């Protein structure tokens, strides 16, 4: 019926897609996700938004998903919608592997998913996926990489970026203190801790609200790890000391 | 109709309506003052006002049929000098979806058309022109219909 | 033919009001509780009928899904039946392919995907129901929650329904890592007792447990049994 | 002003406004007349041109050797209906090797035209028809409306200013049964003339005639072919 | 705006779209049908909108099956569509089961088809009421009526249209349970003339049909001679 | 609200009325029919000097004996033209003949107005075409000029003007056109009117002219021919 | 039907002055077995048309159901139009041809007789869509045995009376019983005239000389 | 299957969904293209490098085939979809016709695709305008532009996107046979036109050059700076 | 409390409080018919009793009925919109026949109520169609559970019962039956019919005569669903 239709795929008088604009505004509140590209690896740092004494620890992470032997991603937005897209990402990457018997390059995987999102914003009469993603991976064409995507279906490669809550401050800091082409995985980790420390105004880094995953190449095979509690706390303590020594 | 709304002003007319209801039927029955009421809308009237002890006989006044239209035109053309050619049946057939006021307008407009033309007595053509004038139909600048 | 447009749409501030209202319906629902003990899980709910005429044993709220998984809800009863049927269907489809009982986490993920589809599909409203799923796989107990939006969480103990804020605050004070299933059952009953507004009887509540033996709904004899203490 | 935007919406008075508007389309159309005698069924239509240099729009179409129609309304819908009627006539001849009876053809039209008037997103057929045919039961004249209703008539007129024509047909209805073909056609032309707006006369450029009879397949007369009929009126 | 679709209940639980459809049925000319011992008889007040229409045009009595009749009121186009549906249901029954469809079953199938049009916004309710009549030796005379809402009931004498109430009052005095079709035909004609309003409507033509033992269980139009006698009796009664 | 298949109180489809209104935004196009042949002229209406006038194709050939002039939403006419070309070649393939101008116009007009929203097709047209077409060609009946509107109505016309200056271009065509006019006179008259209505100064680069004659095929005038005619004009 | 199961043998037909007559025995053979011996293979299509059939009886029953239903539908309208024998013959040809084209034939050979507008009709229809009209018809083994007798008489005398046609049919039915191994002694005669269609009871070929 | 009529006519004969799509093109970054004697140049203004974005993945100039390339202005996601559809069509044309596509052919294909989305059911018009340049097999340079409405034209030089009116005004006065006399002169014309709108210059503009036989070439930052220096 | 946002009052979409107004109206439509029904479960029998209003003599009272036979051993009574109830009855008959064909044994009453409830639940979730404004009560004898009484409503709620009502006076009947049910057994004999007729007669204040109510029963000895004749109903009425 025309009366009840919402018209989720039309243009505004000033040529704007309101449903996409609102969806992006929804991602603006979700947990902060951070990605930094280093010389010998990539990392993802995400604010573990859920924090409660009664929640149990299941799975290897809450917001970091493994897509391949050499790729991973983090999500910010509607959790249920993210699960739909992460499953599609896994299917796309395996379909490419079946066709070519070679792992899908990271850029191609991002484009395939972003094509799905773009279709939702053009035709169908459905609401767009209110999710924004960060991808990290390695391939033989461009080595370590970091990508971002939005509900509109638009993506771009970055050396360091953030999406979610206080993204503006996070990117403003990263822009100032990012040494392009001369960052190791260790300075990258330290930079992630400093950025997260100021971005999460509520409280400070407790080593429980932060999940960090790093991607590196060892002995010719990609390795994806989620840092454990002991090492995350160690990083925070070092950041506290350096902040003290500065003052 | 009475409704539970926070807007004032309507409550005063509701109080006047309650007084009218009591006067129509209530304590101290009245048997010497009758009442006639006319309304364009009955879907909005309060049930207590449309009751069977206050407004018993609800008479419906439908839009006139062909015969009714013919009679109305004759009634309002009684006093005018009309030629013995006017086919009031044809006028009734051609004035579908009209009311008595619109038929009166048809007759008076026929008279005015005759006056414009400078004619002593009306004619069927004048009546048709009056019907066209009263219909208030506008043209779309083109007539591509077959 | 059926409307092809989504009824759930983003609001100016970025909220999905229809999902927000589905949670409000869940919130006004009947209280529910789930506690993950050291060697098992327990699910409990209030089953206060409107009058003596209703048959307490006619319809169950704690319905099994497989030999090792059971679930309870807080919200609309009719929507719960739909999800229970889909959950059983998904569990059997998994077993047919893999010749192994579906792990609790996997079943929750598949059930959640079903609820998510109703927040994006055309001409449907969200399931105004929240589910609690308990399981025992690989020698370990599991407790999950799945909301109208399609998101699921892993809990050590939680509550839903009316006054769930006080129910969770209660559970936080009383919870302990090394509890025992008997103490978990006792705590679960007390949690419900916090906001019950009447005398609790074996016919006015429902309980189920899951352990190495498997999920099974406790009989009214046992429910009265525990109530006495 | 909320009950006149769909065909599946009843109004409080139990009326569907969309159907009423479709009936109003045929009224804006041009006039056309149809009458029958004991042996023949005749269609006479008044064609009008958008511009002085444009040919007058045709109003009479062939359907089969024994059926013809005169249209008044949306031409595009008229062609869609005419195409449907031709296929139905063809199918009857292919299957039964027999002309399709006129009444059964009209019943098929009503069934087809009724479906749009009950489904969401569909519209009535904005065209009225005057079907003239000859079958085993004799001459036939039918009238169709955008509302899926049809009437078996003995003389009918539709289109703009057609009430003056209907007035003539009723007055002289008693003579049509026993008149010759030449007399019958003249009756149709005289009615059409009444519809004409005073200072205007029937001409070979704006009059088209269609005749079907016992031993006369449906034929259409236009241009100079109409002069024999006009000579005498 | 609670009355713009058939897929919305009003606050008090009413489908206004269905109610409006019945209102359209209430503007038509009356049509009555009386059941008797021998069979069933139908009568319709067909108004002559124009003198240019052929006698029998827009007939409101139909033969859905060789043993079942049908009278209608309201929008004629919808009525003809339902008659085609009833014929399809009757024909399909014979092919599948091999014998004439019972009238009760036929009424149920058509009623459900009508009812399916008052549940969705994608279609609108049929704006017409109709009545089915038949006679078989095994089942006897049977008469049914169906409204826009899709409700079907058995009747001893039914009316539908403008003067439904007046016709029902007249039908109450007939004592039809112990009368024959020959006598009922005259009574049906008499009632129609009484309810008709000559002042409002110009003129009308009486259409009659019956089914019973005298017709051998086949619905058919009443013979011209009998119709002439019934019309004369009704006119004479209107002294 | 206000579905595409909606009827106005006067019985005029809203979408068709709006589509007809869209025609007035197009550039003027003129077509004259003469016993010697048919000529089509159209103003190109160059927007900026950097645009290449050769890329504005407002006159296209359907077949060797059929030419079309377009006005309105030029992008819409692409599908209509493709259908006309395909239909013409299908007819030759089947009947080994050349379709008449009327039959080509009829096929295109049938395509127009076949738009719907519910229960039409997976990707059926959602709106009517906002283009008015002038079909010119030579058939067994000789030179033929046909005008087709967005409403699916087509009619033969001796001389017809469409576009933003249709009112006033038609007025001039009324005074000048006559039956015995030659093809040379028709081309001169068409250019004179076009120069009058056009806002920009008429030159050989901002107009398009084509002709179809019984002997020659569809011919589009080159610059050298255009310069010759305008010099006298 | 890819393979017929229960079949009827030859059907005869001949037209006389003012009507047509059709004959056929009441026997359904299940492949050299007189299984069903009281089945009528002649149908009254309508008031002026009758139909006999050979081949599979189940397919004949199907056509009985379909054709009977159409006649009922036409009579429901009551518009004064009824299917003529030619119309029914044309419909059957199309139905048989269409089934053959789809490769699912109706395994039958049908004879259609009728009388309308003071003119007799006699038509033939095979399972492959072959159809035509002749003064006399004989399907199955009737084409070899009964057709020569009918043709010889008709060539000598183009127009026959009702009595002559009936006697001619009985003689042909006798010959078929003598020489046809799938024939039966009990048979029906159907006649169509201005008075309608009448089917005669189970007549027997009483005249059967057996001088051996 | 959602089948509502997104694009419909309006009083005065307007397609608001097409017009809105145009105002969406206007918000995009500026893009310029000029057709030289033996070279076709495409330029585009970069809103902001950001010093963190990987420039490789934000190219607004793409190659449809070996002899055709295009630059867009509007919604980035919509352009990526249109570009992919053109790329498959170019390969398909090679497969059947056995010859490389012509700039006019591919422009016609893209325009028809855009027009179809303005008249289809349950679909939104493409919010991009494209400048397609290339060399036909005959060797003649070509430059075409396509709008969301589905119309296309051949241009000596045109600009799309934000501030396109001023750039087009500058090009109209500054385009002459002398200006396009040499390949270097043609490049400077594009750079100067872009500098009419963009502020920084050099570091805020991307340039692509296509020659007759050579494939698409992207000027390096050093080359762009040198041309800017020569301009001033 | 009664806040509205959008079309929550026009289609089956959540109100701000988490309500389905369209479902609530379907309940309100059940009272349009003006009738009431009562079903009571006995020790070894089940009984359903409902009003029967013939507005005039012209109606054929034989056809006017609200009791239907779903299968040989299952019967039901419907209240609310007439057309809606018949359609649901047809679906129940089809579902019961399908169950017998597929699984090889008669469909339990609870399962039949569950199937109908699932069908109704689809209507309240999908916005294309409105919910049926009718209520069904089913009675039958289970093989190993004795008599059964079940009721399903427009929303899809289908709880079992010992005594139940439906219609205009559902509240008063429910109270009356609850009081009786509380005392000893809500009747524990085949004269459970008397309890039902008294319950209906009490709330409406009718003092029924034999031609104003219809009764349907199933007993363990005779599980087949039967409709008591007007004579038998009169016998019960006189006895009470």
């Amino acid at each position: 019926s025309r009366r009840y239709d919402s018209r989720t795929t039309i243009f505004s008088p000033e040529g704007r897609l309101y449903q996409v604009e609102y969806a992006m505004e929804a991602i603006g509140h979700a947990g902060t996700c951070l990605g930094i590209l280093a010389n010998d690896g990539v990392l993802l740092a995400a604010e573990r938004r859920n924090i409660h004494k009664l929640l149990d620890e299941v799975f290897f992470s809450e917001k970091i998903y493994k897509l391949n032997e050499d790729m991973a991603c983090s999500v910010a937005g509607i959790t249920s919608d993210a699960n739909v897209l992460t499953n599609e990402l896994r299917l796309i990457a395996q379909r490419y592997l079946l066709q070519y018997q070679e792992p899908i390059p990271c850029e191609q995987l991002v484009t395939a998913l972003c094509d799905i999102k773009q279709a939702y914003t053009q035709f169908g009469g459905k609401r767009p996926f209110g999710v924004s993603l960060l991808y990290i991976g390695w391939d033989k064409h461009y080595g370590f990489q970091l990508y971002q995507s939005d509900p509109s279906g638009n993506y771009g490669g970055w050396k360091a970026t953030c999406i979610g809550n206080n993204s503006a401050a996070a990117v403003s800091m990263l822009k100032q203190d990012y040494k392009e082409g001369e960052m190791t995985l260790k300075s990258a980790l330290a930079l992630a801790i400093k950025v997260l420390n100021k971005t999460m105004d509520v409280s400070k880094l407790s080593a429980e609200k932060v999940e960090i995953a790093t991607l590196t190449r060892e002995n010719g095979k990609t390795v994806i790890r989620v840092l454990k509690q002991k090492e995350v706390e160690q990083l925070i303590k070092k950041h506290e000391e350096e902040e003290a020594k500065a003052e | 109709k009475r409704f539970d709304s926070e807007k004032a002003g309507d409550r005063e007319v509701q109080r006047t309506m309650l007084e009218l209801l009591n006067q129509l039927d209530g304590f101290q029955p009245n048997t010497q003052v009758k009442v006639i009421a006319a309304t364009n809308r009955v879907d909005i009237l309060d049930p207590a006002l449309l009751r069977s002890g206050r407004l018993d006989r609800k008479i419906e006044f439908p839009m006139p049929n062909e015969e009714a239209r013919a009679r109305i035109m004759q009634i309002h053309s009684r006093k005018m000098n009309v030629s013995p050619d006017v086919n009031y049946e044809e006028l009734a057939r051609c004035t579908d979806d009209f009311n008595g006021a619109q038929c009166k307008a048809v007759c008076v407009e026929a008279g005015m058309i005759a006056l414009r033309r400078g004619a002593t007595e009306l004619t069927h053509e004048d009546y048709m022109e009056g019907i066209l004038e009263v219909q208030a139909k506008k043209k779309a600048n083109l007539q591509y219909y077959a | 033919r059926g409307y092809s447009f989504s009824l759930t749409t983003f609001s100016p501030s970025g909220k999905l009001v229809q999902i927000e209202y589905a949670l409000a319906a869940v919130a006004g629902g009947a209280p529910s509780v789930g506690i993950k003990a050291a060697n098992g899980v327990v699910l409990a709910t209030e089953k206060k009928q409107k009058s003596i005429l209703y048959d307490e044993r006619s319809v169950h709220k704690v319905e099994p899904i497989t030999k090792h998984i059971g679930l309870v809800y807080s919200g609309m009863g009719p929507d719960y039946r739909v999800l229970v049927h889909r959950a059983r269907k998904l569990a059997q489809q998994y077993y047919l392919v893999y010749q192994e009982p579906i792990p609790t986490a996997q079943l929750v993920q598949r059930v959640a995907s079903v609820m998510q589809e109703y927040t994006q599909s055309g001409g449907v409203r969200p399931f105004g129901v929240s589910l609690l799923i308990c399981g025992w796989n690989e020698g370990r107990p599991y407790l999950f929650q799945s909301d109208p939006s399609g998101a699921y969480f892993a809990w050590k103990a939680t509550a839903m329904g009316k006054n769930y804020v006080n129910g969770k605050t209660f559970l936080e004070k009383r919870y302990n890592e090394d509890l025992e299933l008997e103490d978990a059952i006792h705590t679960a009953i007390l949690t419900l007792k916090e906001s019950f507004e009447g005398q609790m009887t074996e016919d006015n509540i429902e309980v189920g447990i899951c352990n190495e033996a498997g999920f099974r709904r406790l009989t009214p004899t046992e429910v009265k049994d525990y109530l006495a203490a | 002003n909320q009950y006149d935007n769909d065909v599946t919406v009843w109004s409080p008075q139990g009326r569907i406004h969309q159907i009423e508007y479709a009936m109003e389309a045929v009224k804006q159309g041009s006039a056309t007349v149809g009458l029958k005698s004991k042996t023949h069924a005749v269609l006479v239509a008044l064609k009008r041109a958008q511009s002085e240099l444009a040919a007058h729009q045709k109003k009479i179409l062939h359907v089969d050797n024994h059926i013809g129609i005169s249209i008044a309304g949306l031409t595009a819908d008229a062609r869609l209906l005419c195409n449907f009627m031709r296929q139905e006539c063809l199918d009857s001849r292919f299957v039964f090797d027999r002309p399709l009876p006129v009444s059964r053809l009209v019943s098929l039209i009503g069934s087809k035209t009724q479906i749009p008037t009950q489904r969401y997103g569909r519209r009535p057929y904005g065209v009225g028809l005057l079907i003239a045919g000859y079958d085993d039961m004799g001459p036939h004249i039918f009238q169709t409306c955008p509302s899926a209703n049809y009437f078996d008539c003995r003389a009918m007129s539709i289109g703009a200013r057609s009430q003056s024509a209907r007035t003539y047909l009723e007055r002289h209805m008693s003579e049509f049964m026993e008149c010759n073909l030449n007399e019958l056609v003249k009756h149709g032309l005289r009615a059409l003339r009444e519809t004409l707006p005073a200072e205007q006369d029937l001409t070979t450029k704006n009059v088209s005639i269609g005749i079907v009879g016992k031993d006369l397949e449906f034929t259409i007369y236009d241009d100079d072919d109409v002069s024999p009929f006009l000579e005498g009126l | 705006g609670y009355d713009l679709s058939a897929s919305t209940f009003s606050p008090d639980g009413r489908v206004f779209q269905v109610e409006y459809a019945m209102k359209a049925v209430e503007n038509s000319s009356t049509a009555i049908g009386i059941r008797c011992k021998d069979g069933v008889v139908f009568g319709v007040e067909k108004l002559v909108l124009s003198k240019l229409y052929e006698e029998g045009s827009n007939k409101r009595l139909f033969n859905v099956d060789r043993h079942v009749g049908m009278a209608v009121a309201g929008l004629l186009a919808d009525a003809r569509s339902l008659a085609d549906i009833a014929r399809e249901e009757a024909s399909n029954f014979r092919s599948n089961f091999g014998y004439n469809i019972p009238l009760k079953h036929l009424a149920d199938r058509v009623a459900m088809y009508v009812h399916a049009y008052t549940l969705y916004s994608a279609v609108r309710p049929f704006g017409c009421s109709f009545m089915l009549g038949s006679y078989s030796v095994n089942d006897g005379a049977q008469l049914y009526m169906i409204d826009p809402s899709g409700v079907s009931y058995g009747y001893w004498g039914c009316a539908i249209g403008k003067a439904r109430q007046a016709a029902k009052t007249e039908i109450e005095k007939l004592q039809m349970k112990e009368m024959t079709c020959r006598d009922i035909v005259k009574e049906v004609a008499k009632i129609i003339y009484i309810v008709h309003d000559e002042v409002k409507d110009k003129a009308f033509e009486l259409e009659l049909s019956w089914v019973g033992e005298l017709t051998n269980g086949r619905h058919e139009i009443v013979p011209k001679d009998i119709r002439e006698e019934a019309e004369k009796y009704a006119k004479e009664s209107l002294k | 609200y206000r579905g595409v298949n909606t009827f106005s109180p006067e019985g005029r489809l809203f979408q068709v009325e709006y589509a007809i209104e869209a025609i007035k935004l197009g550039s003027t196009a003129i077509g004259i029919q003469t016993s010697e042949g048919v000529c089509l002229a159209v103003e190109k209406r160059i927007t900026s000097p950097l645009m290449e006038p050769s890329s504005i194709e407002k006159i296209v050939e359907i077949d060797a004996h059929i030419g079309c002039a377009m006005s309105g939403l030029i992008a819409d006419a692409k599908t209509l033209i493709d259908k006309a070309r395909v239909e013409t070649q299908n007819h030759w393939f089947t009947y080994n003949e050349t379709m008449t101008v009327e039959s080509v116009t009829q096929a295109v007009s049938n395509l127009a107005l076949q738009f719907g929203e519910e229960d039409a097709d997976p990707g059926a047209m959602s709106r009517p075409f906002g283009v008015a077409l002038l079909f010119g060609g030579v058939d067994e009946k000789g030179p033929q000029l046909f005008h087709m509107d967005p409403s699916g109505t087509f009619v033969q016309c001796d001389a017809r003007a469409i576009g933003s200056a249709s009112e006033g271009a038609q007025s001039s065509l009324q005074e000048v056109y006559h039956k015995s006019m030659t093809l040379k006179e028709a081309i001169k008259s068409s250019l004179i009117i076009l120069k009058q209505v056009m806002e920009e100064k008429l030159n050989a680069t901002n107009i398009e002219l084509a002709t179809v004659q019984p002997g020659q095929n569809f011919h589009m005038f080159t610059k050298e021919e255009l310069e010759e005619v305008i010099k006298d004009i | 039907t890819q393979n017929p199961m229960v079949t009827g043998t030859s059907v005869l037909g001949v037209k006389f002055e003012g009507g047509v007559v059709i004959a056929a025995d009441m026997l359904g053979s299940y492949g050299s077995l007189a299984r069903f011996r009281n089945i009528s293979r002649i149908m009254r299509v309508n008031n002026s048309t009758m139909l006999g059939a050979s081949g599979d009886y189940a397919d004949f029953q199907y056509l009985k159901q379909v054709l009977g239903q159409m006649v009922i539908d036409e009579e429901l309208l009551g518009d004064g139009h009824s299917y003529s024998p030619r119309a029914i013959h044309s419909w059957l040809t199309r139905a048989m041809y269409s089934r053959r084209s789809k490769m699912n034939p109706l395994w039958n050979t049908m004879v259609i007789g009728g009388y309308a507008d003071g003119e007799s009709f006699l038509g033939y229809v095979d399972m492959l869509g072959v159809a035509y009209e002749a003064p006399s018809l004989a399907t199955g083994y009737g084409a070899y045995l009964a057709q020569p007798l009918l043709r010889e008489v008709l060539e000598k005398q183009p127009v026959l009376s009702q009595t002559e046609a009936r006697d001619l049919v009985e003689r042909c039915m006798r010959v078929l019983y003598y020489r046809d191994a799938r024939s039966y002694n009990r048979f029906q005669i159907a006649t169509v005239t201005e008075k309608g269609v009448e089917i005669e009871g189970p007549l027997s070929t009483e005249t059967n000389w057996d001088i051996a | 299957s959602y089948d509502r009529a997104i694009t419909v006519f309006s009083p005065d004969g307007h397609l608001f969904q097409v017009e809105y799509a145009q105002e969406a093109v206007k918000k995009g970054s500026t893009a310029v293209g000029v057709r030289g004697r033996d070279i076709v140049v495409l330029g585009v203004e970069k809103k902001s490098v950001a010093k963190l974005q990987d420039e490789r993945t934000v190219r607004k100039i793409c190659a449809l085939d070996d002899n055709v390339c295009m630059a867009f202005a509007g919604l980035t996601a919509d352009a990526r979809i249109v570009i992919n559809r053109a790329r498959v069509e170019c390969q398909s044309h090679r497969l059947t016709v056995e010859d490389p596509v012509t700039v006019e052919y591919i422009t016609r294909y893209i325009a028809s695709l855009k027009q179809r989305y303005t008249q289809s059911n349950g679909r939104r018009p493409f919010g991009i305008s494209a400048l397609i340049v290339g060399f036909d097999f005959d060797g003649t340079p070509r430059l075409y532009q396509t709008d969301p409405s589905g119309t296309y034209h051949a241009w000596k030089a045109n600009a799309i996107g934000r501030g396109a009116k001023s750039v087009r005004e500058f090009l109209e006065k500054n385009y002459t046979d002398e200006a396009i006399e040499t390949d270097d002169l043609t490049i400077k014309l594009v750079i100067k036109a872009l500098l009419e709108v963009v502020q920084s210059g050099g570091k805020n503009i991307e340039l692509a050059v296509m020659r007759r036989d050579q494939s698409l070439k992207i000027l390096n930052p050093e080359e762009i700076e040198k041309y800017v220096a020569e301009i001033e | 409390r009664g806040s509205s946002a959008g079309f929550d009052r026009h289609i089956t979409i959540f109100s701000p409080e988490g309500r389905l107004y369209q479902v609530e109206y379907a309940f309100k439509a059940i009272n349009q018919g003006g009738l009431t029904s009562v079903a009571v479960r006995g020790k070894d029998c089940a009984v359903i009793v409902t009003q029967k209003k013939v507005p005039d003599k012209l109606l054929d009272s034989s056809t006017v009925t609200h009791l239907f036979k779903i299968t040989e051993n299952i019967g039901c009574v419907m209240t609310g919109m007439t057309a809606d109830s018949r359609s649901q009855v047809q679906r129940a008959r089809y579902e019961a026949a399908n169950w017998k064909y597929k699984y090889g044994y008669e469909i339990p009453v609870d399962m039949l109520c569950k199937r109908i409830a699932d069908i109704s639940q689809v209507y309240t979730q999908n916005a294309e169609m409105r919910p049926l404004g009718c209520c069904m009560i089913l009675i039958g004898i289970d093989e190993e559970q004795g008599p059964q009484v079940y009721k399903c409503d427009p929303a899809g709620y289908y709880c079992g019962f010992k005594a139940t009502a439906a219609g205009v006076k559902q509240t008063e009947s429910t109270s009356f039956l609850e009081k009786k049910v509380k005392k000893k057994f809500d009747w524990t004999f085949e004269q459970t019919v008397e309890t039902a007729i008294t319950c209906l007669s009490t709330v409406l204040s009718i003092d029924f005569k034999p031609s104003e109510i219809e009764v349907g029963v199933v007993t363990v000895e005779n599980p087949k669903f039967r409709i008591l004749t007007e004579a038998e109903i009169d016998a019960h009425l006189v006895a009470l």
